[PDB]
């Protein structure tokens, strides 16, 4: 059944620094784009 | 929005500061889910109030998307709310009663 | 004499845009601009020629179909503007060159 | 330096589009097969268990 | 009709494409490479040794 | 359209007798292909013109769907076709020959 119990244990461990790597990437490339949108400042200024 | 309307209003108040909407400082007419005789309703709002709930309504999205909300202080008095649409709207519910209404003769 | 005559700290201008969000704006009064020339700079001259290249596309200009710039030619096939003119905005060594420019709901888009 | 990484790495690496591509993959390959490698050296670690066995098997 | 495109005009514009024109080919290249690590060009990577 | 071109012009007269342009009355012009510059080229078309080629094109369209055709008397008189466009049409090709022309430049 699993002999890549074995074998597929081993990409396992690559799974885990791809996302450590790439989940904290993927995050900080989220908030790279959003981040402008996060700190906006839009004025009401209805005239008198 | 006072004890009363703050437990239960207070689900707008206490409990809107659980539910969010007027410690979130939102309009009450403004929580109305939009319909037709909403839609219409608000064509017919007057201007410098069209401005005020706008300034309102963007400004919950904002805090929205921060996810944050205003100052508790500034989180919105209590009770001392217009009822902005209410004599408009309600009138459109008369409105739509009459339209309803001829429409039921 | 005597004191305060500081020089010109280099940083970082605005960088932002913001609509007076008009409803009451009847048609844009749109513009745009990319370093225009103030005093300083050496490069500023080529710039010019490039701003030259630029060019300022006028509303009462007529002849889009032969238009020069290429921007200029298609806003007039694609009608797709009410005006851009390179407007040349200035301080010691930057600025903002650009295209004023005028537009109904649709342009800027494309005008980018 | 690092200004000349994130600058020249833009500049005479990042900023040209393709550049920076052709740097993506040139990377694709030391990445795959180091990663392959190290990799292995976890489960290497990780047991024993088996694989060596020949010289255990006595490897004839 | 190639006199459309060809002109010391156009040919300028190629003038300009071509040093990119040999980068994203390039980049085609190596992407078959990688992607396949064919043998054929295989051998020569050293290091890429995967023996 | 005669013996030269009632063989040639005859593939449009005695062989579009066969392929039928002009035995079924057509237009010269009219049959090119729809193209930009045929396009255009029609935008400035004269107006009287305009009409007259539209009757004739509709008229095409309806014998075409009768499946029948004019009577050969009202097959189109042979020779004797102003070209219609080709002064207009063929200043176009000038024109496109002009923006492609400084546009060779």
């Amino acid at each position: 059944a699993e002999p890549e119990h074995d074998h597929r244990k081993r990409m396992g461990l690559k799974m885990l620094l791809m996302m450590g790597l790439l989940l904290p990437l993927v995050y900080a490339m989220k908030r790279h784009k959003w981040s402008v949108l996060k700190s906006r400042k839009l004025a009401y200024r209805p005239p008198k | 929005v006072s004890a009363s309307s703050k437990w239960l209003e207070g689900i707008r108040k206490w409990y809107y500061n659980a539910a969010g909407f007027n410690k979130l400082g939102l309009m009450r007419d403004d929580t109305i889910h939009e319909n037709d005789d909403v839609k219409e309703a608000i064509r017919r709002l007057p201007e410098n109030l069209y401005d005020d709930r706008v300034f309102r309504i963007k400004r919950a999205l904002d805090l929205s998307m921060r996810q944050q909300i205003l100052p508790k202080e500034q989180w919105t008095k209590y009770e001392e709310d217009k009822f902005y649409l209410e004599p408009y709207l309600k009138e459109v519910i008369r409105e739509r009663k009459e339209r309803e209404e001829w429409a039921k003769k | 004499d005597e004191d305060a005559v500081p020089t010109l700290t280099p940083c970082r201008f605005t960088g932002s845009e913001i609509r007076h969000r008009e409803d009451g704006l009847p048609l844009a009064h749109v513009a745009i601009a990319v370093e225009g020339p103030g005093w300083a700079n050496p490069d500023n001259v080529a710039l010019q020629v490039a701003n030259a290249i630029i060019g300022h596309y006028d509303c009462t200009y007529g002849g889009g179909m032969h238009l020069s710039s290429p921007l200029a030619s298609v806003a007039v096939t694609n009608k797709l503007c009410q005006s851009f003119q390179t407007f040349n905005i200035c301080y010691a060594d930057t600025g903002l060159l650009g295209a004023h420019f005028v537009c109904d709901h649709m342009s800027i888009d494309d005008m980018m | 330096a690092a200004p000349t990484l994130t600058a020249r790495l833009y500049s005479l690496l990042f900023r040209r589009t393709s550049t920076f591509a052709l740097t993506i993959v040139v990377g694709a390959l030391f990445f795959e097969r180091a990663f392959d490698q190290g990799a292995d050296a976890i489960y290497e670690h990780i047991n024993e268990g088996k694989l060596w066995k020949h010289i255990k098997h006595k490897y004839e | 009709m190639l006199t459309r495109f060809l002109g010391p005009r156009y040919r300028q514009l190629a003038r300009n494409w071509v040093p990119t024109a040999q980068l994203w080919g390039a980049v085609g290249a190596v992407g078959l490479v990688w992607a396949t690590d064919w043998r054929l060009i295989l051998d020569w990577v050293p290091y890429i040794n995967g023996k």
